[PDB]
């Protein structure tokens, strides 16, 4: 079946019909300051959660390509919404990614931790590439992609990814797409490339 | 820090294809 992460915003998960979808790639397109990487702090933490808080009684997998992870965000958004900061921090596995070459070699060590974590009380339901952004370059992102999609089927997870936009948005195949942008007094606007949400950036991550 | 079996690794390579090892990944927590 597919199963669904909750945002922890009411507005964004009715744009997306519940949340983000498992067995599926979740591309989020914004510019500098839209929130993509608070919303694979939140995600990171719901996923943790039982099914009747929105969660998938799961654990996240975090690969960081822009250095910008933040542990102590993560205890923020835990303690605010009530839940164990040392807990969540211990279910989330993260690795810095310096180069491509790099992130392709933490995908297959990735997938072989989710191989051994499934069946068990708390396998790894999210996987985050944040960030996803020669002839050679073009092709390894594609193989990069395919195994991402390989592995959303495979192990039932969410993969969800972000990407740096400098309108006219040029997404990659097979996903579903969100439109981050700033919207008036701090709320941020959410829409599907392919109708709109409002939602705040707040102490507990991301909510109305 | 965490652990990941050869066996699972060697499941995963060939997954992509068309006890204990280096993981590379660590818990947020520091482990
Ligand atoms: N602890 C916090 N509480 C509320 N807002 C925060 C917190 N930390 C960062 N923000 C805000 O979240 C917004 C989104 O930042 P970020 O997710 O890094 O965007 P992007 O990844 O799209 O560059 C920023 O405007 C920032 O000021
Ligand atoms: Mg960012």
């Amino acid at each position: 079946t597919i199963g669904r992460i909750s945002t922890g915003s009411k507005s964004l998960d009715k744009l997306l019909g519940g949340g983000i979808e498992t067995q599926a790639i979740t591309e989020v397109f914004g510019e500098f300051g839209s929130g993509k990487t608070q919303l694979a702090h939140t995600l990171a933490v719901m996923v943790q959660l039982p099914p009747e808080e929105g969660g998938l009684n799961g654990s996240a997998m975090y690969i960081d390509t822009e250095n910008t992870f933040r542990p102590e965000r993560l205890r923020e958004i835990a303690q605010n919404r009530g839940l164990d900061p040392d807990e969540v921090l211990d279910n989330v596995a993260y690795a810095r990614a310096f180069n491509s070459n790099h992130q392709m070699q933490l995908l297959y060590q990735a997938s072989a931790m989710m191989v051994e974590s499934l069946n068990t009380d708390r396998p790894y339901k999210l996987l985050i590439v944040d960030s996803l952004t020669l002839a050679e370059r073009q092709q390894k992102l594609a193989r990069f992609l395919r195994m991402l999609h390989r592995l959303a089927n495979e192990f039932d997870i969410a993969v969800f990814v972000t990407n740096q936009v400098q309108g006219h948005i040029l997404a990659h195949s097979a996903t579903l797409r969100v439109y981050l942008r700033k919207g008036k007094g701090g709320k941020r606007i959410a829409r599907l490339i392919d109708g709109e949400a409002v939602f705040s950036i707040t102490e507990k991550g991301i909510e109305d | 820090k965490l652990n990941v079996s050869t066996e699972a690794l060697q499941k995963a390579v060939k997954l992509f294809s068309d006890s204990s090892a280096f993981s590379g990944f660590s818990t947020a927590s520091g482990k």
